RNA sequence: CGUCGUCAGCUCGUGCCGUGAGGUGUUGGGUUAAGUCCCGCAACGAGCGCAACCCCCGCCGUUAGUUGCCAGCGGUUCGGCCGGGCACUCUAACGGGACUGCCCGCGAAAGCGGGAGGAAGGAGGGGACGACGUCUGGUCAGCAUGGCCCUUACGGCCUGGGCGACACACGUGCUACAAUGCCCACUACAAAGCGAUGCCACCCGGCAACGGGGAGCUAAUCGCAAAAAGGUGGGCCCAGUUCGGAUUGGGGUCUGCAACCCGACCCCAUGAAGCCGGAAUCGCUAGUAAUCGCGGAUCAGCCAUGCCGCGGUGAAUACG
């Protein structure tokens, strides 16, 4: 991207919750372009959340995402021989990209045999404030500021 | 019921043999079923441009065999004449399975 | 093409197996296209001259 | 009496015949749900109708050939959208903004030479 | 997988037929 | 090494084939091997007539043919004594029994194949290359033509180091697929080795 | 997983030279260029020198080896 | 032919400047994918390049119906099967169509940012096409060619070996390590191609490879033909395991004069390593990557997991 500024491409709203944020999560889940299988997995998850929870899955989904979004992160920058971990804000766009990516990654780290259970349970532990996803988010933010000494290298 | 098969390599050489057979028969036979297209059969030849190595160059060549149908119903004797010795194309081949 | 191994025209292979295409123009024995009897090199040479009827440059 | 569009996508031809009725949809002599058996996407195919409050005021006989089911689903998406305008040309005033009238032009890019898959280039070493 | 001679997908990949993939 | 043969590149438009005979996957290779045998002889002798082109049409054992030369007479002969021997040389080659028309090249200086042959000969007689080229481009440019160019290979003048002499005038847009440019290539044996000669003439656009 | 079909192959060079040589009985040595040929019953006891491309190796044929080609006893290459 | 590369750029004619090499033009502001265009200039123009003219894909219309329809109707062996019709879909020739034209905003202009119509905008998407030249680059084993050398052998014919060797090292790939998976069923939806000494429907025998026998096709009529991934159902439960199929033993089918060295293919056994890969490092900006299968050339057969194409499903991300 040396010329333009590659504009964010819009996604087709969910075929159920009619949410773009959902298609997104589905895309991350998807592997080898098997968007059907991807779709099913996510849905059985919204279902499993309906089960163990008397709350609309869509609301749980959101909440979860929100808790995994990193509002700060460290970025490497070479200055004077060595490389310094410079902490800096995180654009909204990237927070979303990061939150969803981590949810799926954290979810697939889980122990439950069935894919749907994993996303479901990860999504829950997420909106709760726990789970491997939220840790990554926290281990990152802890990383930032832990290097606030270099915050003047704004970047 | 005259089955007419026209094949070739030029799509003008054939359309110039489906015209010397479309009007020179609408004055002695049925209203005739216009020249019918018929999908082509392409044959690709992919060759490595250079004499030695360089297997990543390659150029593409092909032999496109166009087709035509016509099919004039009602031989009528008089039709089988306006179309006896009144053609022109040299890069064409004709067939008749009436 | 070693004008002596161009005994392919022999037709008396003892066993039809030993029969091998071989170029009609170069003697080139390794890329002889059945349809043209030519090798990939000459097949490209003549096609450029328009001496191979119908054969054009494909593109899509 | 009857209205019809077409719609095509990624090489999938769709013949759409809309006739007033309940809401039944026949795809190749099969229930909509029969043809698109368990394809989360399918739902989409009829989005144009819902885009103008039809569906429950129409019925549709659909033909299809060429491609894959999701591609066919997109074609159907256009047919229904076209006929739905032939019925009433004032419907464009709504389907346009949703781009339901547009024929997605995206197609399988050609496979180039010296390249595994059109763009994917071969991997090399010790350079 | 595609490498299992005596299996369904195995025969397909190897472009053959047999007990594990008859011609209907 | 770049640039496709400007003819093979323009077969689609501005430039027809040199054999308009159809065939099927069983005979094509034969009727082809035949044409070559034909051009093989035609050129092996009619050299002196200066043969620019040689078309070959067919319909079924009635092998049309033709031969566009600059000096018809050389073909014909006393009344037609040569055009006789040869005409029989064709059916003796291939018991096809075929015609053998003769078109005259209005101007042998607007036919790249000749212009090439031209310079190619001079080279063997030891004419100064650069001159020939300069001149040749003129002959072509004087007698019409919106552009022209000539290229000789290397060992120019018997030199050990192979070079490449240029020379060209007017337009010669090879990238423009419509130029209608005649291209002619002439070899050129020599005591010390081969020299290649290419000729380009741009005449009319659309 | 061996194979050949119905019609065991054996070059007739040595064949009509062996089954015929069985008339008087046996003999010392033979010399063939038919690795191709299968070893058949009527050879047991013979000593067929096989060519390997450079040499004519002396192969003593036995019951247990009836079925194997002659080439299998005349190794082509030379390693360490 | 490859390469620097589709990177822009390389030049000329006359004039002007300089004793001269050589400058100016081609520099400079704006703009473009571009020496693209604009404005300005001792320069005015031009040539090879850029672009355009050619091909493919996207929308619509003519002309044309032994492929399409029952859309329309009437016969039904309820099979577009028959009548019948070109509407539709296709097939394939020819045209239309997009021009920053239209609207608002900025600008000296070119043009930039949006907005409306439109299938499609501002190079629609992909090809073909690669300047003056460089590498003293590749190739005398494709051919052609100067010189040199051998001309009972550096020529020629065979049979058999070899190019397939194996302590070892690297490149490119294939199949995997599994549950977003592997099986077995059962069901769908492709596109481009190939088919006389051939594709091979269908029938019989064989677990099968394949063998008998034979319908139709010189193929939009018949055949390769099943597409696979998917979808429904069922099994496996997390294990070197219903993951993975390497090795090796045995029995066979084929092609071929002939499968030891040295062929694929089938069936029963065997069931290796591998649990996701150190330092390093590769591809790709969207129908692209990833993934799924299908056809071709060569060719008897084949060591195709190569190669050249085809279509299905279909992302992530680009601050800068
Ligand atoms: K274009
Ligand atoms: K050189
Ligand atoms: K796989
Ligand atoms: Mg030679
Ligand atoms: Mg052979
Ligand atoms: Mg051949
Ligand atoms: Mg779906
Ligand atoms: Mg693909
Ligand atoms: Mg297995
Ligand atoms: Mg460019
Ligand atoms: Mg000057
Ligand atoms: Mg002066
Ligand atoms: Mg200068
Ligand atoms: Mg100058
Ligand atoms: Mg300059
Ligand atoms: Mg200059
Ligand atoms: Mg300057
Ligand atoms: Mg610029
Ligand atoms: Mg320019
Ligand atoms: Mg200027
Ligand atoms: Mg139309
Ligand atoms: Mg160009
Ligand atoms: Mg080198
Ligand atoms: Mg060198
Ligand atoms: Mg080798
Ligand atoms: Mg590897
Ligand atoms: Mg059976
Ligand atoms: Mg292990
Ligand atoms: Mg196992
Ligand atoms: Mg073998
Ligand atoms: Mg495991
Ligand atoms: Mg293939
Ligand atoms: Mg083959
Ligand atoms: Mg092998
Ligand atoms: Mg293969
Ligand atoms: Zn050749």
């Amino acid at each position: 991207a040396r010329r333009r500024r590659a504009e964010v491409r819009q996604l087709q709203p969910d075929l159920v919750y009619g949410d773009v944020l959902v298609t997104a999560f589905i895309n991350k889940i998807m592997r080898d372009g098997k968007k059907n299988l991807a779709a099913r997995i996510f849905y059985d998850a919204c279902k499993i959340i309906q089960e163990k929870t008397g709350q609309e899955p869509l609301k749980v989904f959101k909440q979860a995402v929100e808790n995994v979004k990193p509002r700060m992160e460290v970025r490497s920058r070479r200055v004077g021989g060595a490389n310094y971990q410079v902490p800096m804000e995180v654009s909204p766009r990237r927070q979303q990209s990061l939150a969803l990516r981590w949810l799926v990654q954290a979810a697939n780290q889980r122990p439950e045999r069935r894919a749907a259970v994993r996303i479901a349970h990860e999504l829950m532990d997420a909106a709760e404030g726990k789970g491997g996803a939220v840790k990554k988010k926290e281990d990152v933010e802890r990383m930032a500021e832990a290097n606030r000494a270099y915050a003047h290298y704004r970047w | 019921k005259i089955r007419i098969k026209l094949r070739g390599f030029d799509h003008k050489t054939l359309d110039a043999s489906a015209q010397k057979i479309v009007e020179a028969a609408r004055r002695s036979g049925a209203q005739v079923s216009g020249p019918i297209p018929l999908p082509t059969r392409v044959r690709r030849f992919t060759v490595i441009r250079g004499p030695f190595k360089h297997k990543d160059s390659r150029e593409h060549f092909e032999l496109r065999t166009h087709n035509r149908l016509v099919d004039i119903i009602n031989p009528n004797r008089k039709t089988i004449e306006q179309l006896m010795t009144l053609d022109l194309p040299t890069g064409v081949e004709i067939e008749i399975k009436t | 093409a070693r004008k002596a191994l161009i005994e392919k025209a022999k037709r008396t292979p003892k066993f039809k197996v030993r029969a091998y295409t071989r170029c009609v123009r170069c003697g080139r024995a390794r890329s002889v296209y059945r349809f043209f009897g030519l090798c990939r090199i000459c097949l490209r040479e003549l096609a450029h001259k328009g001496q191979l009827p119908g054969v054009r440059k494909a593109s899509w | 009496e009857q209205y019809y569009g077409t719609g095509r996508r990624k090489e999938a031809v769709a013949r759409v015949f809309l006739r007033p009725g309940n809401g039944k949809v026949t795809v190749n002599g099969q229930d909509f749900n029969e043809y698109f058996q368990g394809l989360v996407r399918a739902v989409a195919a009829l989005e144009p109708l819902r885009a103008v409050d039809a569906l429950g005021r129409f019925d549709a006989y659909i033909t299809v050939r060429g491609g894959g089911k999701s591609g066919q689903i997109d074609a159907i998406k256009l047919g229904i959208a076209r006929a739905l305008v032939q019925y009433n040309p004032d419907y464009r005033a709504k389907l346009k903004p949703l781009g339901f009238l547009t024929r997605d032009a995206r197609v399988v890019e050609r496979k180039k030479y010296g390249k595994h898959k059109a763009r994917r280039a071969p991997q090399y070493s010790k350079r | 997988g595609k490498g299992d001679r005596r299996t369904r997908r195995g025969k397909i990949w190897r472009g053959t037929y047999g007990k594990y993939r008859p011609r209907k | 090494g770049n640039k496709i043969h400007p003819i093979g590149f323009r077969l689609g438009i501005t430039r027809d084939w040199e054999s308009r005979w159809y065939a099927g996957k069983k005979q094509y290779r034969h009727l082809l091997l035949e044409d070559q045998r034909i051009r093989g002889l035609l050129e092996k002798e009619l050299y002196s007539a200066g043969l620019a082109r040689v078309d070959i049409e067919r319909a079924a054992d009635n092998v049309a043919v033709t031969v566009h030369v600059a000096k018809p007479g050389v073909v014909i002969g006393r009344g037609g004594e040569r055009i006789r021997v040869l005409r029989e040389e064709l059916a003796k080659l291939t018991g096809k029994n075929v015609a053998l028309n003769v078109q005259e090249v209005q101007n042998p200086n607007l036919s790249a194949p000749l212009v090439a042959q031209r310079v190619a000969e001079q080279i063997e007689r030891r004419f100064a290359v650069r001159r020939a080229i300069k001149q040749a481009v003129q002959r072509v440019m004087e007698s019409g033509a919106k552009g022209a160019k000539v290229i000789v290979s290397g060992r120019i003048g018997g030199a050990e180091q192979a070079r490449t002499e240029w020379a060209a005038q007017g337009r010669v847009p090879l990238h423009t697929l419509r130029a209608n440019i005649d291209y002619g290539f002439a070899l050129a044996r020599t005591t010390y080795g081969v020299l290649g000669v290419k000729a380009y003439i741009f005449l009319g656009e659309v | 997983p061996r194979s050949l079909k119905k019609g065991v192959f054996v070059d007739d060079h040595l064949l009509e030279k062996v089954l015929e040589l069985n008339a008087k009985g046996e003999k010392r040595l033979i010399k063939t260029w038919s690795r191709r040929s299968t070893i058949v019953p009527e050879m047991v006891g013979h000593t067929i020198a096989v060519y390997n491309g450079k040499q004519h190796v002396p192969v003593y044929i036995t019951e247990n080896m009836v079925g194997h080609k002659l080439g299998e006893f005349a190794p082509t290459r030379t390693y360490r």
